[PDB]
C-alpha cells in the first residue's frame, strides 16, 4: 500500500511539476488585464475629453444664443445669422453622442466653463491618446490569468 | 480589338455550361479550395491552350492600359453582355489549385501561373477593386503557388510561367498599397525567399524602383526589386516589416540553407551563393543609401542577431568578414 | 487526447478570428459603400454651391 | 440679403475642402476619379450611413466586434501553426 501511496505523493507532485510556466503566464495575463482596466479608464478618460469638446460646442452654442437673442432683441439677418451659425454647430453636435463607449459621453464634470472644454487642454488630447495607443499596441488580452 | 478582342477571348471563356453557382460557392468558402471544375469549361480552355490565354492578354490589355480605362470599360461591356469577372477569377484560382498539387504536369503549371498572372491584369484596372474582385485567401494561395510550382525541358517553362507572373505581379505592386495588409509581408517576402535559390545569378545587380519587368530576367533579382518596393513607408509599416525582412534575409546571408539551428547542414562553398551575397550586400547598400537614418538601428539589431548565431567555419568566417 | 481539445479549442479561436475579418471586410465595405456616396454627395455639394 | 446669403454660401464652399470631416478634402485624399459620378449604378439612399452627421451605421456592429482587444490573429495567421503543431503530433 506504501509502494501505492508513493506513486499518490508523485501523483502530488506532477499535477504541478513545476508550477513556474503557469505562473508566469498568469502574470503576463494579469498584466494584460491590469492594461485592460487602466487603459479602460484612460478610455473613460478619452471619452471625458471628448464630452469637454461636446461641451465646449454646447456652451459656444448658448452664449451665441444669448448673443443672437440680444440680436433679435434690438438686424433680424444678423439675428438670422447668428441663428445659422447656431444651428451649423447643432449639426456638428452630432458627435455628442460619443460612440466609443456609450458614461462620460453625456455625464459632464463639475467645472463646466472651464474643464469642459476639449479644444483648450491639448494635452488631454495628447497624452491619453497616447496612453491609450501605447496600451493597445501593449494588451494582448486574455483571461487565461483567471482561467490558469 | 478591343471590343471585338475581350468577346474573342470570352467565347473560350464564357461557355455553355459555365457554374456561376460553382463560383458562389467557392466565393462563400472564403477561396481556402476549390473543388474540380466543369470538363466543358476546361476542355475549351485546352482546346486552343495557353493561345487563348494570350488572347485574353489582348483581350485585356486595352482595357488595362487605360484608353478604355473609363466608363466604357470592363465592368460595363460586361454588364451589356451578361459577363462577370468572379467566374473569371474563380477559373484562375482553380488553375492555382490545381498547381498547389505537387505531381501536375509542367502544362498545367503553365496555365496556372499565366491565370494567375491574368488574374492580377485584371486586378490592376483601376477602380476594379472596388467591384469585389480582390479576395486575399486566395491572393495568399497564388502568392504560395509560385513557391509550389517545383516538381514536387520542364523547368524552362515553369520559370518561363514564373517570369510571366512575377512581372505581372511585380507591375501590379506599386499601384497597391500594403498598408491594410501585413500578413503578404510575412508570405510574399518568404516565397521571394524561396525563389532565390533557383537560379545562379552571374552578375551583381543595382536595385532600384526603376528595374524593368523584362531587364531582370533571374528570380533573385525580381525578388530583391520586390524588396526596394516593400522599402517604401507605405508598402513597410513600421519597424515590424523590416525587421521581420532582417530576419528573412538573416537565413541566406549566413551561408546557411533554409531553416534554423545547427541540425540544419551548412552550405557547400559554391561561387554561386558568393555572387549572391555579394548581391545581397549591393541591394543592401543601396537600401542604405535610401534610408540614411532608419536602417542604421535595425541593421544594428540584424547584427546583433548575427552574432547570436554563428558557425565556426573558416570559409564561413573569411564570407561574413 | 490532452492536447486534442486544446487543439480543438485553437481552431475554434483561429476559425471565430476568421469569422471576425470576414465581418471587417465586409462591414468595410458596406461603409465602403458610402464612402463612394460620400464622394458623390461631395462632388454635388462642390458642384451646387459654385 | 441675398450677398449676405452669398457669403454663406461662399463660407459653405470653400469649407467643403481642406477638412477632414469636410467633403472636398477626403475627395482631394482617396481621389476616386475612377468614377467620375461616383454613383454606380443607381444611388441606394442617405440613410445607412451620414456625411454631416457621421457614425450612424453598422459601425455599431463594428464596435460590437471590437469588443474583444485579444490578439487571436497569430492562431488565424495562415501558417496554421497550432494546427501544423497538431500534424506534427499526429
Amino acid at each position: 500500500v506504501e509502494i501505492l501511496n508513493e506513486h499518490r505523493g508523485e501523483k502530488l507532485n506532477r499535477v504541478k511539476m513545476v508550477e513556474k510556466e503557469k505562473d508566469a503566464l498568469e502574470g503576463e495575463k494579469n498584466i494584460a488585464i491590469e492594461f485592460l482596466t487602466l487603459e479602460n479608464e484612460i478610455f473613460r478618460k478619452k471619452n471625458h475629453v471628448c464630452q469637454y469638446y461636446i461641451y465646449e460646442l454646447q456652451k459656444r452654442i448658448a452664449e451665441m444664443e444669448t448673443q443672437k437673442e440680444k440680436i433679435h432683441e434690438d438686424l433680424k439677418l444678423e439675428q438670422i445669422d447668428g441663428h445659422i451659425a447656431e444651428h451649423n454647430s447643432k449639426i456638428k453636435y452630432w458627435h455628442k453622442e460619443i460612440s466609443k463607449i456609450s458614461n462620460p459621453i453625456e455625464e459632464i464634470s463639475v467645472l463646466s466653463p472651464e474643464d469642459l472644454e476639449a479644444i483648450k487642454n491639448p494635452d488631454s488630447i495628447t497624452n491619453q491618446i497616447a496612453l491609450l495607443e501605447a496600451r493597445c499596441h501593449e494588451m494582448k488580452p486574455n483571461l487565461g490569468a483567471i482561467a490558469e | 480589338v478591343a471590343l471585338r478582342g475581350l468577346g474573342s477571348g470570352l467565347q473560350p471563356w464564357c461557355p455553355l455550361d459555365l457554374r456561376l453557382e460553382w463560383v458562389d460557392t467557392v466565393w462563400e468558402l472564403d477561396f481556402t479550395e476549390t473543388e474540380p471544375l466543369d470538363p466543358s469549361i476546361e476542355a475549351e480552355i485546352i482546346e486552343t491552350g495557353l493561345a487563348a490565354f494570350t488572347k485574353l492578354y489582348e483581350s485585356l490589355l486595352p482595357f488595362a492600359t487605360g484608353e478604355h480605362g473609363s466608363m466604357e470599360s470592363i465592368w460595363t461591356f460586361f454588364i451589356e453582355n451578361n459577363v462577370s469577372h468572379s467566374t473569371l477569377v474563380a477559373l484562375f484560382y482553380h488553375f492555382v489549385q490545381i498547381v498547389h498539387k505537387k505531381n501536375v504536369s509542367v502544362q498545367y503549371r503553365e496555365y496556372g501561373l499565366h491565370a494567375a498572372g491574368l488574374y492580377f491584369l485584371l486586378l490592376e484596372v483601376p477602380g476594379s477593386v472596388a467591384n469585389q474582385v480582390f479576395h486575399p485567401v486566395m491572393f495568399d494561395k497564388c502568392i504560395q503557388t509560385l513557391k509550389k510550382s517545383w516538381p514536387q525541358r520542364d523547368l524552362s517553362q515553369i520559370r518561363n510561367a514564373i517570369f510571366h507572373l512575377l512581372k505581372n505581379f511585380l507591375r501590379l505592386l506599386p499601384k497597391f498599397s500594403l498598408k491594410e495588409k501585413p500578413q503578404c509581408v510575412q508570405n510574399c517576402i518568404e516565397v521571394f525567399v524561396s525563389l532565390t535559390n533557383f537560379e545562379p545569378v552571374l552578375h551583381e545587380c543595382h536595385v532600384t524602383q526603376a528595374r524593368a519587368l523584362n531587364q531582370a530576367k533571374y528570380i533573385p533579382e525580381l525578388a530583391y526589386y520586390g524588396l526596394y518596393l516593400l522599402c517604401s513607408p507605405i508598402h513597410g509599416e513600421g519597424d515590424k516589416v523590416i525587421s521581420c525582412v532582417f530576419h528573412q534575409m538573416l537565413s541566406v546571408i549566413l551561408m546557411l540553407e533554409v531553416g534554423e539551428g545547427s541540425h540544419r547542414a551548412p552550405l557547400a562553398v559554391t561561387s554561386q551563393v558568393i555572387n549572391c551575397r555579394n548581391q545581397a550586400v549591393q541591394f543592401i547598400s543601396a537600401l542604405v543609401d535610401e534610408l540614411k537614418e532608419s536602417i542604421f538601428p535595425v541593421v544594428r539589431i540584424l547584427l546583433q542577431h548575427i552574432c547570436a548565431k554563428v558557425v565556426d567555419k573558416s570559409e564561413y568566417r573569411t564570407f561574413a568578414a | 487526447e490532452e492536447i486534442t481539445p486544446t487543439i480543438q479549442k485553437l481552431k475554434e479561436e483561429r476559425s471565430s478570428y476568421l469569422e471576425y475579418q470576414k465581418v471587417m471586410r465586409e462591414i468595410e465595405h458596406l461603409s465602403r459603400l458610402y464612402i463612394a456616396y460620400q464622394f458623390l454627395l461631395a462632388e454635388d455639394t462642390k458642384v451646387r454651391s459654385a | 440679403k441675398i450677398k449676405e446669403l452669398d457669403h454663406n454660401i461662399s463660407k459653405h464652399k470653400r469649407e467643403a475642402e481642406d477638412g477632414a470631416a469636410k467633403v472636398s478634402k477626403m475627395l482631394k485624399d482617396y481621389d476616386w476619379i475612377n468614377a467620375e459620378r461616383h454613383l454606380f449604378g443607381q444611388p441606394n439612399s442617405a440613410y445607412d450611413f451620414k456625411t454631416n452627421n457621421p457614425k450612424e451605421a453598422g459601425q455599431r456592429l463594428q464596435k460590437l466586434q471590437e469588443m474583444k482587444e485579444k490578439l487571436g490573429r497569430n492562431v488565424n495567421m495562415r501558417a496554421m501553426n497550432v494546427l501544423t503543431e497538431a500534424e506534427e503530433r499526429y
